[PDB]
RNA sequence: AAUUAUUAUUAUAAAUAUUAUUUUAAAAAUAUAAAAAUAAAUUAUAAC
């Protein structure tokens, strides 16, 4: 969604929060920087749509390439947990 | 708190020209713009002084040298 | 965290717990409603610097790790910073994008194996070092004499010579088993707060101190 | 792409800041002023060139740099 | 014979002026981007102090932020 | 005036036991908006949270420079252009924060320093 | 204007109605604004022999007919990257600076192709020559590395169980550092005495 | 363009400044604009 060269992050799209939807700086993953992350990838609503279900607004396509890549692996760590605490 | 004439000083460039970078390019340069026709100073009336826009606003004051450098160059570059 | 809310009654740890939160003792007939453990959210842990680097340490110790030995090592240090099995799962997917770990599978086992990432391992030597920096300065004992580090000083070059694993044997377990009575005397408590950054993301402040339960 | 037959963006026929996760297309490390060999700065600066080409030739992602006073 | 001077004809000082103004609006342009940060970049840093004040306060007065119930709540592993 | 629009004052009811507001006063505003307004007499050094000031003397302190004070009388030939009546010119303006002007509330300034 | 009106914005609204003229911004609305407002220039496309470089090899691989639409296909399978700065385009740039120079004349058989190569197979040869025996030799420098990356385990092959017996070095001090504080004098004599039982009779 | 009005007067140069004008506590017609049906972007819709 929000990708910068030192790892990545999850945001949302808060309606007051448009100035940084584009490029928003933020402490990168990585070990230091106040990175100014990009937009990557649209991720979906965050209040409903009127008369439309949760489902409307849908987050992407790689976005889910996202989540099925960056977690994606829960048979890779089903080690020590899982879906339960 | 961040400053930008202690803050020139990290870019060397000076006090008069990180204060051009933040306020429109009419109050510094010699480009196009109309002021409002309030600033424009009045005379001395019986009762009240005088004005002028440039004791009013002696920040807005165009600053004809820094566009001698910048934007205009000299005929003793070109002999 | 509590008794035997999402997991049956007897999972308890010997880890870091938090500040303020009791063991509030549920019954034992208690069970949840299939239906009721549909949402199952919980609390996000803190999956930060601290616990990143603690993290290595223990994968620095062994570059190669299995499964159970992912969370059987934390319990062999003087300060651990986790308090479940799941916080030991939330911070190795974060440590995945932090190319720090680049865990596989061995083809003739069927186990899946740490391993810090050749692109990164040079350099977290550092951050298991800067750790490390004052780790070993910061002891007691060590500082009281010179008989106690001498009785040993020769055996290190000693030891992985001809006797390299011999001593391994010991240097696991014994040498870590004070520290479970040390557990009993002194954990880590995850003392936290909640903020929210200028994007406007959620996200909590974790002030970690050791517990002086004695 | 291969879009299975032709389904690519109709009114433009290409769509603006497509997902690029999946290629992070970041600046080298090590890099050079393709026709006066200068080093670049990484990401703060305008004053450099990229040429991001299907292929890749110049630094470590290959596309193409030059300073803004060394296109010429 | 003497070193080459192709005089200043009209059209070379009209490039030689435009060759300047570029630079100036690139030059605005680029330090419109570098105050940019020390800004920016000093206000996250002035306000991580803040929480950081605000957090050592709440830590001595029993402000825990985090709603009417006690601490139990957040030890049960559940939202509810 | 201007639209006859009933205007209504919405405010949070406990403020006994509040933190921030513990014993603040809203019959009239501030002096100047940018200070901390009114407190009932029987609370004068009562302490404040010390951070809800840290985003006040960060923000309280961006009009006391003479740029604002080049806002506040270039706003005035704004309006008389735009109209506004009873705009008095900006020749005759007084800045809106002086330097004498702030020892007065550099009175109750003996907290911490 | 209902994405604009309806309460809750969306996510693609946001990035739709931007048409700011800032660095790294929405190119579409930058685009699709006024002349006078976009400065999306022009398209640096690549001529570079560079784009020789990739192009006299693969002629002699597959010379035949048809190669002017699915000769981008060679650029999207020979991939140690493409060759195309834009495959649209510069692949159509391909033929035009190969039949100028006198590199490639084309090849027409009930459609058009790129056969043929114009009479400079002789410099395609001495191009794979530059390939092949070019790739060999750079492989194997890394090889030198892995000749003794083998060796990268094995200088830390004793080093990894040295410097993990010095990991417990610090530990077994820490763990009686501690000790301290507690007083044991028995489970704390014997965890000192069992490392030294069988230290001394090492080496 | 009668104006402090439908307006980036743009020959040129450009790219991460939140750089500073838009009232109202009701109802219809109209005006813009809008979930569902007789592989595509369309309908008509004088429907929320």
């Amino acid at each position: 969604n929000a990708c910068h060269v030192p790892g990545d992050q999850i945001f949302l799209v808060s309606n007051s929060f448009t100035r940084r939807l584009l490029t928003r700086t933020d402490h990168c993953p990585k070990c230091d920087r106040l990175s100014t992350f990009r937009f990557m990838s649209v991720s979906g609503m965050v209040g409903r749509m009127p008369y439309k279900p949760v489902d409307t607004p849908g987050p992407s396509y790689a976005t889910l390439y996202w989540r099925k890549q960056r977690s994606g692996k829960i048979a890779s760590q089903p080690l020590n947990e899982v879906c339960n605490k | 708190r961040f400053n930008l004439d202690e803050a020139a000083a990290e870019l060397q460039l000076d006090e008069a020209y990180v204060a051009s970078l933040y306020k429109p390019l009419h109050y510094t340069y010699s480009m196009k713009g109309q002021r409002y026709p309030a600033e424009q100073g009045r005379t001395s009336r019986p009762g009240s002084l005088a004005a002028s826009r440039d004791r009013m606003f002696p920040l807005y004051r165009r600053n004809y040298k820094l566009n001698r450098e910048l934007r205009v160059l000299d005929h003793r570059r070109i002999s | 965290f509590q008794a035997g809310v999402h997991t049956p009654h007897g999972s308890r740890y010997n880890a870091a717990r938090m500040k303020n939160w009791p063991v509030q003792e549920v019954p034992q007939n208690f069970n949840f409603t299939n239906e009721q453990r549909f949402k199952a959210k919980a609390v996000p842990r803190d999956t930060g610097k601290i616990p990143r680097d603690f993290l290595l340490s223990v994968l620095y110790r062994n570059q190669p790790c299995e499964v159970a030995s992912l969370w059987e090592h934390c319990l062999h240090d003087p300060q651990i910073v986790l308090d479940s099995k799941r916080h030991l799962r939330e911070v190795l997917q974060q440590a995945r994008a932090e190319g720090f770990v680049s865990f596989e599978k061995d083809a003739v086992t069927d186990r899946w194996v740490c391993h810090l990432t050749r692109e990164r391992f040079e350099e977290v030597r550092a951050l298991v070092g800067a750790r490390a920096e004052a780790q070993d300065l910061y002891s007691g004992l060590r500082g009281a004499s010179a008989t106690e580090t001498s009785a040993y000083s020769e055996s290190f070059r000693e030891m992985n010579e001809d006797t390299k694993r011999e001593h391994f044997r010991l240097l696991s377990e014994q040498v870590a088993d004070t520290t479970t009575h040390l557990r009993k005397f002194q954990r880590m408590e995850m003392d936290y707060l909640p903020y929210t950054d200028l994007n406007g993301k959620v996200n909590f402040m974790w002030w970690y101190e050791m517990s002086d339960t004695r | 792409t291969a879009v299975p037959h032709e389904e690519a963006r109709s009114r433009p026929h290409f769509p603006a800041y497509t997902e690029d996760v999946d290629q992070p297309m970041v600046v080298p490390d090590g890099v050079c002023c393709f026709n006066c060999d200068k080093p670049i700065d990484g990401d703060d600066i305008n004053s450099y060139v990229w040429v991001p080409s299907g292929n890749a030739r110049v630094p470590t992602t290959q596309g193409y740099f030059f300073h803004v006073k060394c296109f010429k | 014979r003497h070193l080459p001077v192709m005089p200043m004809t009209p059209r070379v000082v009209f490039e030689h002026a435009q060759e300047k103004r570029i630079d100036y609006a690139k030059k605005m342009h680029r330090d419109r981007r570098l105050v940019e940060q020390l800004r920016t970049h000093e206000f996250w840093g002035w306000y991580m102090k803040l929480q950081r004040v605000r957090g050592r306060w709440c830590k001595e007065h029993g402000v825990s932020s985090r709603g009417v119930y006690g601490p139990a709540v957040d030890a049960a592993e559940l939202w509810g | 005036r201007s639209d006859n629009v009933a205007m209504y004052f919405v405010e949070y009811k406990n403020r006994d036991m509040s933190d921030n507001h513990k014993g603040e006063d809203y019959t009239a505003g501030p002096e100047r908006f940018f200070l901390p307004p009114r407190i009932i007499e029987t609370e004068k050094g009562i302490q404040r949270p010390p951070h809800m000031q840290m985003a006040f003397d960060r923000w309280a302190s961006k009009f006391k420079t003479e740029e604002f004070h080049h806002w506040w009388r270039l706003r005035h030939a704004k309006l008389r252009y735009w109209g506004v009546r009873n705009v008095p010119h900006p020749s005759d303006v007084d800045p809106l924060w002086t330097e004498k002007e702030e020892e007065e509330w550099h009175n109750e300034m003996l907290a911490n320093t | 204007a209902a994405a604009a009106a309806a309460a809750a914005a969306a996510a693609a609204a946001a990035a739709a109605a931007a048409a700011a003229a800032a660095a790294a911004a929405a190119a579409a609305a930058a685009a699709a604004a006024a002349a006078a407002a976009a400065a999306a220039a022009a398209a640096a496309a690549a001529a570079a022999a560079a784009a020789a470089a990739a192009a006299a090899a693969a002629a002699a691989a597959a010379a035949a007919a048809a190669a002017a639409a699915a000769a981008a296909a060679a650029a999207a399978a020979a991939a140690a990257a493409a060759a195309a700065a834009a495959a649209a385009a510069a692949a159509a740039a391909a033929a035009a600076a190969a039949a100028a120079a006198a590199a490639a004349a084309a090849a027409a058989a009930a459609a058009a192709a790129a056969a043929a190569a114009a009479a400079a197979a002789a410099a395609a040869a001495a191009a794979a020559a530059a390939a092949a025996a070019a790739a060999a030799a750079a492989a194997a420098a890394a090889a030198a590395a892995a000749a003794a990356a083998a060796a990268a385990a094995a200088a830390a092959a004793a080093a990894a169980a040295a410097a993990a017996a010095a990991a417990a070095a610090a530990a077994a001090a820490a763990a009686a550092a501690a000790a301290a504080a507690a007083a044991a004098a028995a489970a704390a004599a014997a965890a000192a005495a069992a490392a030294a039982a069988a230290a001394a009779a090492a080496a």
